[PDB]
């Protein structure tokens, strides 16, 4: 499992540019596929999604007009056309990949990104702590809020839980805010309730340096929170 | 010859087995069916609240 | 009498 | 009323359906022989010339025609266990061989077992193509060997003609199911002439099969 | 004439209750107790063709009832006539397809096996539906009601109110006439008389049904359509005809003609394998 | 000069030993408790999918997930409470006749006239499934294969064997001879330290896993053994035959407690199952349904008949809400 993306330089403002994310090492058909920005010293966002078979599309609505997405099943190629772009899309572009069946576990594996620098009713989810000081050792708590209630009448609270390394890309640590991902140590735990989220860590080490995002499923203008760092 | 096989199987630990009365085990089989008759949603059909096949 | 008339047509 | 998640595994659903109603299709139009025989009759002669452990499956084609032949003669159980599972096979190859009416005795086993096997329940209307094998070596054995020794009740020339005519109608009189199904005899050569008269023996169950499910049969 | 037309009403909804009937029942064994096969397609789309018309038809068993008068208004004239001519034409070019399907499937066993598919039979019934509604659109624009000495009558108006009124009849009645009867029933002989023709050849029938169902099929087609259409081909010279054969003969045609979507059902559908279960 | 009439001897001593150990039967002693009233289920859902006939079915551990096989070659992995397609593998030999689920819920096994058994991996960094193992070592058709663990797995063959496995090394941990007849079915203790098998030559024998050879032998059918079940307490089990009767055989007694079987029912039986608190005894019938028995009283109690071809493979879930039942018509059906 490897994603690799490029085509992103300098572009003036209005212009054109072209995505491509190159995937090898698994079923590229069977896995839907999103494309999510980080703006610089920012938090980041989802902007579109395309299906298995291509089925359903949805975009982000500040994205919505001038950016299309497709994907080459036959040479596993993801493209991202962008039209008219604005001094606002200046980020960098992650290619994530996603199945949905009973019991998967979406989100899982994220590529490293491509940097992108143009010239000169959504459910906001709320981490008030930014910035959280902690020592390894001891045990330190993330919390988040939403405005709806995340509880679906299926029994599945849809929220998730991302690791960004310094220097590195999103990796998912929960999924539905209890189950553990595939590889995550033990340590992380995640537990609350319809409205109130949050995720313990038991014990912490040197490599849990990083900022914690939420994020939503329950509706697809899905939402990312705006992160609180762990500094050691 | 397979003869001799065929009779030590039998005769070694197939004969030597303590067997209990059948009215103890009948009575065993009962208690057991009487003592967990609450928790079985086929003999007790359960309400639509409970059922997952509404 | 106008064609059409008595039938489907 | 459906989760954002709940409507990626119908649609996941639809596509798994899709793809299962078109691989269903595709076989359906390759014909399934089931390959039958008492052993060392010339099954393996009939396999190498149509082309060109458990269960044995053999491809090839004959005039845009895809056959599938299913020999299943190395297994070691009980045929009634697992004999349903050919119940919708498009016909039976039955081969028998002539030069093995003196050795032993098999002559009267291959009969006992093309009965049981013709008059089966799951083979009422599956028609049977009965392969009969050596007949060269029969031909000069039987000069050496009267066949009266193999049946007392026969009456008739030493002749090779005569021998294969009786023995094919004793191979032929032995089915009760003289209505819904065919046997097509056939003495095989050494030349593609046997693949020619299975494809024409298919072609005949093709259409009689294409009648029965339209309506007019 | 007033004795003679009770029975023609009590007969017309006879007939268009059984077929009613008849093809809802194909219409529920074909959507659930069947499999995708090609066969089921002619067949559920036959039935779907019939129901529609039976439903629609009490509309003029009604104006019939009455002595030809009309009480619905134009637009409710303009429309159930194509409706009707598009049901009814949409069920002749399906009775043609079933019989060549059936003679591709007897003379080219091997061929009929590699390349009939569900989705070829799919299109062939959407570009049915296209042709028949193609040929019955002329109803829409000619259909038109008229008042005459207290008696009010649907009918055709080719003036669009003579020269004026004829090209256009005599145009149209022939396009209806050759393709609605004349190629579908030469196909089906032809086809027919093909898979009989092989079947004595080649002895695969032991039983006298395949070729009774068939010649069933091409005497029921032949009668109801021939005179409907011929008593139509006649009304282009009315001036010259009497009219008193039109009074009475073209409700015999009616009559005639609208028992072929009673029978369909238990000569094509409940003569196979399928209802044969249920019975 | 050697002799067997020891071995009728010793037959003729157990038979004694059994018949003085009877001071009594199951119906004379369930004959004051109160009788189950009339059993309605309903079918709740119908699976479709299947293009051919369906030979085995298993469920999950949570009661939600089942598996499917059909001579379609495909393998089937149904979410019951959605009727979703969540798996769907296609088989490398399409003449397959069993099915299993592992407890766990990351492998599922299949086997067949190809006397191998495959067992498939679910859980894979890609999103697809690959073929994990294929143990190969039997000399007939495989008819029944059943999970202990995540690496050790017991099958039994049509070649009168049966046989356990690890699956890591893929070799013969042990194996376990003695019936004269293809065994047809094979059902584990609720424990994992004892199996039973029921074959051809009408007779059922109890194994032990960790040592391998036989602890007791159950007779008492006129036929061919097609399906076999353990009771949830893990001290008797049910035997479905050809001859249109279960059987209830008790371990601790050696003997057999009662026969289920009814003067209109003359066809086989081919499944046989418990449910939840053991009191009810479903089976299913060549006869196109399958019939509920009342285990303590031997009378039937309902009919389940939504099917219109034999009913081949029947299970209920670990916390008994349903049950799922797989015909030759290709169609599984939940009842509740
Ligand atoms: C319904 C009205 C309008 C027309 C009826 C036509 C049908 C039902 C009639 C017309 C010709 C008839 C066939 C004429 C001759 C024979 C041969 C006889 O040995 C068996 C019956 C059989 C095969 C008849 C079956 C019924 C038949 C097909
Ligand atoms: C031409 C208008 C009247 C007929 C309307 C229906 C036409 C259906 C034609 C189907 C032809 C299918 C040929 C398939 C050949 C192939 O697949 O190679
Ligand atoms: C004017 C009358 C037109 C009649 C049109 C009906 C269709 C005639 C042509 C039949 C083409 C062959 C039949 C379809 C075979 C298939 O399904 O592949």
């Amino acid at each position: 499992v490897q994603l690799v993306e490029s085509g992103g330089g300098l572009v003036q403002p209005g212009g054109s540019r072209k995505l491509s994310c190159s995937a090898s090492g698994f079923a590229f058909s069977s896995f839907g596929m999103h494309w999510v920005r980080q703006a610089p010293e920012k938090g980041l966002e989802w902007v579109a999604y395309i299906s298995s078979g291509s089925g359903t599309i949805y975009y982000a609505d500040t994205v919505k007009g001038r950016f299309t997405i497709s994907r080459d099943d036959p040479k596993n190629t993801l493209f991202l056309q962008m039209t008219s772009l604005r001094s606002e899309d200046t980020a960098m572009y992650y290619c994530v990949r996603s199945i949905y069946y009973y019991g998967s576990s979406p989100f899982d594996f994220w590529g490293q990104g491509t940097t992108l620098t143009v010239s000169a009713a959504d459910i906001v989810m709320t981490q008030a702590t930014s910035s959280v000081p902690v020592t390894p050792g001891e045990s330190v708590s993330i919390s988040c809020r939403s405005s709806k209630s995340l509880l679906h009448s299926n029994g599945n609270t849809y929220l998730y839980w991302f690791l960004q390394r310094p220097g590195q890309s999103p990796q998912l640590l929960i999924y539905r805010m209890s189950n553990l991902a595939s590889g995550v140590p033990d340590r992380f735990s995640g537990s609350g309730s319809g409205t109130a989220f949050t995720l313990t860590i038991s014990r912490l080490e040197a490599e849990d340096v990083g900022v914690y995002y939420c994020m939503q499923h329950l509706e697809y203008p899905l939402t990312f929170g705006a992160g609180t760092k762990l500094e050691l | 010859i397979a003869q001799a096989r065929k009779l030590v199987q039998q005769l070694k630990m197939e004969a030597n087995i303590d067997r209990i009365k059948v009215s103890k085990a009948a009575a065993d089989l009962m208690a057991y069916c009487e003592a967990h008759a609450k928790e079985d949603p086929l003999l007790t059909p359960v309400p639509a609240s409970q059922n997952p096949f509404r | 009498y106008f064609p059409g008339q008595f039938a489907f047509s | 009323t459906l989760s954002a998640e709940d409507k990626a595994a119908v649609e996941r659903s639809k596509m798994i359906d899709r793809n299962l109603r078109e691989d269903g299709e595709k076989a359906a139009r390759e014909v399934k022989l089931l390959l039958l025989g008492a052993g060392e009759s010339g099954k393996n002669t009939i396999v190498k010339q149509m082309k060109i452990t458990g269960i044995v499956e053999t491809h090839f084609t004959f005039k845009d025609l895809h056959f599938k032949m299913f020999d299943v003669g190395a297994q070691r159980s009980e045929r009634k266990k697992w004999i349903h599972c050919f119940e919708g096979v498009t016909a039976i190859i039955f081969c028998v061989a002539l030069s093995d009416y003196d050795l032993v005795n098999r002559m009267h086993a291959s009969m006992k077992l093309f009965d049981s096997i013709c008059n089966n329940k799951w083979f009422t209307d599956t028609s049977i193509i009965l392969f009969l094998n050596k007949k060269d070596l029969f031909e000069e054995k039987i000069k050496k060997s009267p066949l009266t020794i193999c049946y007392p009740e026969y009456a008739g020339s030493n002749t090779y003609e005569e021998a294969a005519a009786y023995i094919q109608c004793q191979f032929e009189d032995l089915n009760k199911r003289k209505d819904t199904k065919e046997i097509y005899t056939h003495f095989t050569c050494s030349t593609t002439k046997n693949v020619q008269f299975v494809f024409d023996a298919v072609t005949d169950v093709i259409i009689k099969n294409n009648l029965k499910d339209c309506g007019l049969f | 004439a007033r004795v003679t037309r009770i029975f023609l009403v009590v007969v017309y909804s006879i007939v268009c209750f059984l077929g009613i009937l008849g093809n809802g029942l194909v219409i529920i064994i074909a959507t659930f107790k069947m499999k995708k096969t090609v066969n089921m397609v002619w067949f559920l789309n036959l039935a779907v063709a019939d129901f529609l018309f039976n439903v629609f038809l009490p509309i003029h068993i009604t104006y019939a009832a009455m002595d030809y008068h009309w009480v619905f208004g134009t637009a409710m004239c303009k429309i159930s006539n194509f409706l009707l001519i598009h049901n009814m034409f949409t069920s002749v070019f399906l009775l043609t397809i079933i019989s060549s399907d059936r003679c591709i499937s007897v003379l080219l066993p091997v061929w009929s096996q590699n390349h009939r598919s569900v989705r070829l039979a799919y299109m062939a019934c959407m570009v049915i539906w296209v042709l028949a509604f193609f040929l019955s659109s002329p109803s829409l624009v000619f259909r038109d009601t008229a008042n005459l000495h207290g008696k009010i009558s649907c009918f055709n108006n080719f003036s669009l109110s003579d020269p004026v009124g004829y090209s256009r009849h005599m145009v149209v009645t022939v396009t209806r006439f050759l393709c609605g009867f004349l190629v579908p029933v030469l196909i089906i002989t032809a086809c027919y008389l093909t898979i009989v023709c092989k079947l004595q050849r080649n002895r695969l029938a032991k039983t006298k049904k395949p070729f009774k169902i068939i010649v069933t099929i091409i005497i029921t087609f032949f009668l109801c359509w021939c005179p409907y259409h011929t008593l139509n081909l006649l009304e282009l010279h009315h001036t010259a005809m009497p009219g008193s054969v039109f009074s009475l003969g073209l409700p015999l045609a009616t009559a005639l003609a609208i028992a072929n979507s009673c029978m369909n059902p238990i000569l094509y559908v409940f003569m196979g394998q399928d209802f044969k279960k249920f019975k | 000069d050697q002799l067997r009439q020891e071995a009728e001897q010793l037959k003729n001593q157990i038979r004694d030993a059994r018949k003085a150990c009877a001071d009594a039967t199951l119906s004379q002693i369930t004959n004051n408790i109160d009788p189950v009233g009339r059993i309605q289920m309903r079918t709740r859902r119908t699976l479709r999918g299947h293009l051919a006939k369906i030979y085995a079915m298993h469920w999950g551990t949570d009661s939600r997930l089942l598996v499917s096989a059909s001579q379609d070659g495909k393998l089937i992995i149904w979410d019951s409470y959605t009727t979703n397609k969540v798996h769907a593998i296609p088989l490398r030999s399409s003449w397959v006749m069993t099915c299993a689920y592992a407890p766990s819920g990351n492998y599922v096994a299949c086997g067949g006239l190809d006397n191998i058994c495959s067992i498939y991996n679910l859980k894979t960094r890609e999103g697809n499934v690959r073929v994990s193992r294929e143990l190969a070592g039997h000399t007939g058709y495989l008819s029944c294969c059943r999970f202990l663990d995540d690496n050790q797995i017991v099958t039994s063959s049509g070649d009168t064997t049966c046989a356990l496995w690890d699956i890591e090394t893929g070799q013969q941990t042990t194996t376990f001879t003695g019936h004269t007849g293809d065994v047809m079915s094979l059902s584990l203790a609720p424990d994992t330290r004892l199996f039973v098998s029921g074959a051809c030559d009408a007779s059922a024998k109890l194994w032990d896993v960790r040592e391998g050879m036989c602890r007791q032998t159950f007779t008492g059918h006129e036929s061919d053994i097609n399906a076999i079940c353990f009771f949830p307490n893990g001290n008797a089990f049910a035997t479905g035959s050809d001859d249109a009767t279960c059987r209830l055989f008790d371990l601790r007694a050696d003997q057999e407690l009662m026969t289920y079987s009814h003067d209109n029912i003359i066809c086989g039986i081919t499944s046989v199952s418990f449910s939840k608190s053991g009191r009810l005894l479903l089976a299913g019938y060549d006869d196109f349904n399958c019939n509920v028995w009342d285990a303590l009283k031997a009378d039937r109690a309902g009919v389940l008949a939504g099917h219109d071809n034999r009913v081949s493979c029947l299970g209920v879930t670990d916390d008994g809400m349903a049950v799922a039942t797989g015909s030759w018509d290709s169609f599984l059906k939940i009842w509740n």
